[PDB]
């Protein structure tokens, strides 16, 4: 009857309790929309993709700052987020637009699958069937934990990824550089 | 009030004229929240302990004023304490490590009353009379022979329960004399002119008569 | 029942002072094991603490007199450092290959006591060392065991066994105090007032193996 | 109640001409009762603390670091109050400030029928003392305080107005 | 029942004049309970952590790479806070930050009737001891903290306002 996360208000009607991470947090009623080609199925497919991109982006920033670039790249610089990106583009832009076309082929097909996956309810939101390791032929209670840990880490990574981009473009220093700077100023 | 009536009976047998002297009646209740029985037999054992030390300090005071030992105190040098001089300051002339062995001996020897001697005789509230003593007979049949405290060769075996009570009260009233006996010696030897007929004072004072260590071990 | 047993054995070491536990550590469950498994830990500890101090007492005397082994230990030729002439400094001045292998030796001996037999937290009795020949987790059989290799104690009856452990407990308790008492004289002058001067001072932090 | 009250002795009995015990409630009379109980104990210690401090009893040694017990050789006992230093005067009040708390923080406050103010240091166990002979003592405690409340006012008036008290003005104070 | 519990000792009993234990629900009183339990343990470590090193106890060696334990020879113990470096002052908080979690993440919180904050790193089992003797210890634990909460406020007020505390102002700090 009442939202677990907003206990002063009613729980939204379509937030059944079945998806991982569902604590009934939707105060504005966005799960209710069924117009302009988007709904709870499209919003969940959006969220899981935002999760995944942001989880990779945090490790990708921390990788080439702690350990530097991959072998075959040079002229390392202050921040690894923007300063290296325009630098590599100017250095050798072939591998970076190789990927942009390869992502483009993957996205056009995953977008067809999302529209085909809602018309016939046999594609789980987020599910591309990628389980080469077999986590999921195991315990259903243990696999339901893996579903919630993907969402919980992915939600936290969205703030961290959007964090490291914006304070990279603001301070023009590295992300671990910004953490040690903030440690110095609020030394307390 | 059985414990009260035991205190009243022995106070009549000590002085039937004056009877029951209670100018503070603190022998009918609790100090530590432990019992009227726990209070009286603690005070009975107390006054018993105060007079036993007192008598042992009157005899010890006279002999140290009188002839005292020759032949050496310690290993190196061996100056014996003074012969005529005040016993109260003969205590201060005792060396350092001599004293610490005395107090360590007094700590463990007196402790044997408290446990009752490995049990077999309870603590001073019940069972034992106040001032009794578990006769060493846990330590003596396991390691060696230390004889016994207050009965080295014991000829004190066979007495009537009526005849012990005359000697039970010889412990109190002599010690009640021996508590105020010492104070007359011990007020005389620090301040001039308070004692009636005792002008045999050693001519300076003693120096903090509540000090085990006046020399070389002082607190800050 | 692992509690009546601890009371009864401390009773047989002392008529008076039967079961002594002011901090009430004899009631814990350690990590989370059953109380009975734990009391075995507290016992097996106290024995093992009492066994080394008994061994370090006799060791401390032999280090001091000069009954050092008369040869050099290393292949290159430097002798045993009794030159420093004092038992903590004698353990200071060793090599980068002797101080290890003594700990590494004992580290096999400590370890072998868990495996190769019934563990003390699962019954058994504390301080009971299992024989090398009875277990299979060793490639080659050594000739003699660790405790009593010549087999004297098997002729002694059971009443001289439990009475023998209690004589080891109290002597183990006395020797822990003797080693500590030798430590305090080393680092604090006049820490105990019996030994006026037999120890050199040496502020050397002996609780550290590798300086 | 007015009757069966300690403090009513033989030569006057119930001494209340202006009817002050009737003036409030029962809780009012209990306040005046332990007032006079406390007024007594302060005046008994101040009257006795005036007679000595005037004959030269003189604690040996030093009161504080430089203001040692020369306060008795010359100054009157009404004086030697500013001679006591501030840190010495302070701990006196604060031991009193603590002692007024246990007095107030009992299980039942005395105007609600609870017990009178008892000793803070060393309580032991108290007036389990034969309540017939207890009533005789609380008459003895209050009457000595009644006399001491008058006497400490005599000692002040002699120190301010010379000749205000006949057989007491010829006394060096 | 406020009188029958750890913290209600002899000289005051139930000490609540302004009725704060009644002010909320039973969950409210359990919050204040373990507040005073935690306020005690911080103040007991800060009062003691002040006396010692005001006397020169002095860890041998180096605190950090160049800011070694010269913080005791001269600066007051209220100081040597900014002298401790930031990475040293950081680990302290984070060991605390971690210790505040197990305190909160127990099977039953304490305001729901669960156990009070237990030792975070060495968890010796403490379940076994005689609960009669246990009640005497939790009175000892809180009363020493009550005294230490006052004492650490004395130590701050002496370091800010000289002469704010009589027999304590003549102390080099
Ligand atoms: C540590 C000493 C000490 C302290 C701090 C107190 C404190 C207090 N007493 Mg007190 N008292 C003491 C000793 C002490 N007493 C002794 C030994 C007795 C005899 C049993 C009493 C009998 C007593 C009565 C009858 C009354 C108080 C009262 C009070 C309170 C207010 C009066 C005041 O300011 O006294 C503070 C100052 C005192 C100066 C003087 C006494 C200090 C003595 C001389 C210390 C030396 C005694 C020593 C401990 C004994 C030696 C043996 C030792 C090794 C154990 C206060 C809380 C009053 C009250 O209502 O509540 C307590 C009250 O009416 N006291
Ligand atoms: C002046 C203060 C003072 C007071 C009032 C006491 C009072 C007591 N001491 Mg004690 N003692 C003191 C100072 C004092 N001592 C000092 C300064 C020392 C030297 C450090 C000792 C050393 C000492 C020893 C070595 C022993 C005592 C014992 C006793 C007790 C005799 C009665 C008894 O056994 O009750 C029973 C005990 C109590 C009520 C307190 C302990 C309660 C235990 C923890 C649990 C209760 C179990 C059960 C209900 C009662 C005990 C049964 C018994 C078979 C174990 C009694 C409580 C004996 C004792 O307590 O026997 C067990 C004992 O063996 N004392
Ligand atoms: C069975 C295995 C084994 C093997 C291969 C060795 C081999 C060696 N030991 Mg040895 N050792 C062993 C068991 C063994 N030990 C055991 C069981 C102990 C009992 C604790 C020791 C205790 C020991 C000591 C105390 C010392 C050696 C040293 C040495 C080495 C001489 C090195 C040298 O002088 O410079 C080439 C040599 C390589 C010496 C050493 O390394 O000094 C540099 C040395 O001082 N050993
Ligand atoms: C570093 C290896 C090592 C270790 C840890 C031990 C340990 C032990 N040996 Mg052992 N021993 C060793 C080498 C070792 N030994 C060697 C090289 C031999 C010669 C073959 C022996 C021959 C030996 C015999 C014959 C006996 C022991 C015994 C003992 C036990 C008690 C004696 C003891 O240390 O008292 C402390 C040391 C002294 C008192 C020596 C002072 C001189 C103890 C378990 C005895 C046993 O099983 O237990 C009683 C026993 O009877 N040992
Ligand atoms: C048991 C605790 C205790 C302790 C440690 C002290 C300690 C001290 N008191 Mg004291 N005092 C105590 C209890 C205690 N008092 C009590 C219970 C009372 C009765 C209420 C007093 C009443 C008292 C007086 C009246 C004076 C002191 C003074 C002093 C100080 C002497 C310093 C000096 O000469 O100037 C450096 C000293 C720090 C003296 C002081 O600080 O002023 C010089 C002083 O005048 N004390
Ligand atoms: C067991 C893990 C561990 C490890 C590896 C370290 C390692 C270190 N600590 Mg340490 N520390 C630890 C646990 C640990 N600590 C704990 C549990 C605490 C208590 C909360 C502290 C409290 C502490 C303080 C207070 C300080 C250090 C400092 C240091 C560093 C010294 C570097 C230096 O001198 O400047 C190069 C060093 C890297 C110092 C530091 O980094 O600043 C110089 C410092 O000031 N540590
Ligand atoms: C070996 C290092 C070590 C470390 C990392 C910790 C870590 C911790 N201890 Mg701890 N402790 C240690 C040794 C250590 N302890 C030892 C040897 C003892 C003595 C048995 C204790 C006794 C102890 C108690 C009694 C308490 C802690 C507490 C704590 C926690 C917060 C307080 C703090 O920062 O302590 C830092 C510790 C040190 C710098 C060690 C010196 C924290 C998780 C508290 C806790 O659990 O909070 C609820 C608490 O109350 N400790
Ligand atoms: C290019 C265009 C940019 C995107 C503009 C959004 C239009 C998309 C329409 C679908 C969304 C919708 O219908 O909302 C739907 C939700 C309502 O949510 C549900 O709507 C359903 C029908 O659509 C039902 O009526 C449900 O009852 C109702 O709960 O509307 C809102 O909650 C919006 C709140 C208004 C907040 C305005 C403040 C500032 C917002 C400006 C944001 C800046 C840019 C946006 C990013
Ligand atoms: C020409 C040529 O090459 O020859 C040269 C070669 C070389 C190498 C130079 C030589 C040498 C020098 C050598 C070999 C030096 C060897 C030194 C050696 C062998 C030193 C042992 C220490 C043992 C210790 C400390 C044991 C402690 C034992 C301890 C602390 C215990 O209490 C064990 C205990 O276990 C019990 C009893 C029961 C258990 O419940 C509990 C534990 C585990 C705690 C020679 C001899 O010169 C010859
Ligand atoms: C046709 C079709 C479909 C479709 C479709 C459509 C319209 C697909 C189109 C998708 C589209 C248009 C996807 C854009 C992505 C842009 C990205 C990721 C930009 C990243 C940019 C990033 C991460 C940062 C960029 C920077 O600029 C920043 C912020 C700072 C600058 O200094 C420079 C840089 C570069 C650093 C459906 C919907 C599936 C339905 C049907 O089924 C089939
Ligand atoms: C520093 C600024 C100076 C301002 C100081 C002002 C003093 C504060 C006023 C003290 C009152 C607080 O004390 C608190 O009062 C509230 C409401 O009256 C009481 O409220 C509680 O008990 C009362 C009974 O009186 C119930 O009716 C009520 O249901 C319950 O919540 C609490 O039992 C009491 O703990």
């Amino acid at each position: 009857e009442k939202s677990q996360s907003l206990p002063f208000m009613n729980r939204p009607a379509l937030l059944d309790g079945s998806m991982a991470g569902d604590v009934g947090f939707d105060p504005l009623g966005l799960s209710n929309i069924d117009d302009v080609g988007i709904d709870l199925y499209w919003l969940r497919e959006a969220e899981v993709k935002h999760c995944r991109v942001a989880m990779l982006a945090v490790v990708g920033i921390l990788q080439v700052e702690i350990f530097g670039p991959a072998p075959g790249c040079e002229m390392a610089t202050d921040k690894c987020q923007m300063d290296a990106f325009w630098q590599l583009w100017g250095a050798h832009p072939q591998y970076i637009a190789f990927g942009l076309i390869m992502i483009m082929m993957i996205e056009m097909i995953s977008g067809i699958a999302t529209t085909q996956g809602r018309e016939s309810g046999e594609r789980a939101p987020g599910d591309f069937g990628l389980d080469p390791l077999g986590y999921g032929k195991g315990d259903a209670a243990g696999f339901a934990r893996l579903q919630a840990q993907e969402i919980a880490n992915g939600r936290l990574a969205m703030f961290a990824a959007a964090g490291e981009i914006v304070q990279g473009c603001t301070t023009h220093q590295g992300a671990l550089e910004n953490l040690m700077t903030a440690l110095r100023d609020n030394s307390f | 009030s059985s414990a009260k009536a035991e205190l009243e009976a022995i106070a009549k047998k000590a002085n039937p004229t004056l009877g029951y002297y209670d100018p503070l009646s603190l022998a009918d209740k609790d100090f530590w929240g432990k019992g009227n029985d726990a209070t009286i037999a603690f005070l009975r054992q107390s006054e018993i302990k105060h007079g036993r030390i007192a008598m042992f300090a009157f005899v010890g005071y006279i002999v140290q004023s009188n002839f005292v030992f020759p032949w050496a105190q310690t290993l190196a040098g061996a100056p014996h304490p003074s012969a005529d001089l005040s016993p109260e300051a003969q205590w201060d002339a005792v060396p350092l490590g001599a004293k610490w062995q005395i107090f360590a001996v007094i700590s463990a020897l007196e402790l044997w009353d408290e446990c009752g001697g490995g049990g077999a005789l309870p603590h001073y509230t019940k069972g034992r009379k106040p001032g009794q003593y578990p006769p060493f007979t846990l330590f003596r049949d396991n390691v060696h022979f230390v004889l016994d405290l207050y009965d080295p060769f014991g000829f004190n075996k066979n007495m009537s329960e009526e005849t012990k009570e005359r000697r039970l009260v010889s412990e109190l009233n002599n010690g009640r004399l021996a508590m105020l006996g010492i104070f007359g010696f011990l007020c005389a030897d620090t301040i001039p002119g308070s004692v009636p007929l005792l002008k045999d004072i050693a001519i300076p004072y003693s120096g903090q008569v509540m000090q085990p260590f006046e020399g070389q071990f002082s607190y800050f | 029942a692992a509690k009546d047993d601890l009371i009864a054995i401390a009773e047989k070491s002392n008529p008076v002072l039967k079961y002594y536990d002011p901090l009430q550590l004899g009631s814990t469950t350690i990590w989370g094991e059953t109380n009975s498994a734990t009391i075995g830990f507290l016992r097996h500890s106290e024995i093992k603490h009492g066994r080394i101090a008994m061994a370090a007492f006799v060791g401390y005397i032999v280090q001091a007199n000069g009954i050092h082994f008369p040869w050099p230990m290393s292949f290159d030729g430097s002798p045993f450092p009794a030159d420093a002439g004092s038992p903590p400094e004698q353990w200071d001045a060793l090599s980068d290959a002797a101080k290890w292998q003594i700990i590494l030796f004992i580290g096999f001996l400590e370890w072998f006591s868990e495996a190769a037999g019934k563990h003390y937290m699962r019954g058994g009795k504390p301080g009971a060392f299992p024989n090398f020949s009875d277990s299979d987790l060793i490639p080659h059989p050594v000739p003699l065991n660790l405790y009593d290799p010549f087999g004297f104690s098997k002729g002694k009856t059971e009443a001289q066994k439990a009475d023998g452990l209690i004589k080891e407990l109290n002597n183990g308790r006395l020797a822990m105090i003797g080693i500590m008492g030798f430590l305090a004289e080393q680092k604090v002058e006049g820490s105990v007032p019996l030994l006026k001067a037999v120890v050199p001072h040496y502020d050397g932090e002996v609780m550290a193996p590798f300086m | 109640k007015v009757d069966e009250m300690p403090g009513a002795t033989a030569p006057l009995g119930k001494f209340d001409p202006l009817n002050l015990a009737t003036l409030g409630s029962e809780s009012t009379l209990a306040w005046f009762r332990a007032a006079e109980l406390k007024h007594s104990r302060v005046a008994m210690l101040a009257t006795t603390g005036y007679l000595v401090q005037a004959a030269g009893i003189h604690f040996p040694g030093m009161l504080s670091s430089d203001v040692s017990f020369e306060s008795l050789s010359a100054m009157k006992p009404l004086d030697a109050w500013d001679a006591v230093p501030e840190g010495g005067k302070n701990q006196i009040y604060f031991t009193i400030f603590l002692a007024e708390f246990i007095t107030e923080c009992k299980g039942t406050h005395y105007t609600k029928g609870g017990p009178l103010p008892t000793i803070v240091f060393p309580p032991i166990d108290f007036s389990t003392v034969n309540p017939e002979q207890l009533k005789t003592r609380q008459n003895r405690e209050l009457n000595n305080g009644r006399l001491a409340m008058i006497a400490i006012m005599s000692f002040v008036a002699a120190a301010n107005i010379p000749g205000s008290v006949p057989a007491l003005a010829g006394n060096p104070m």
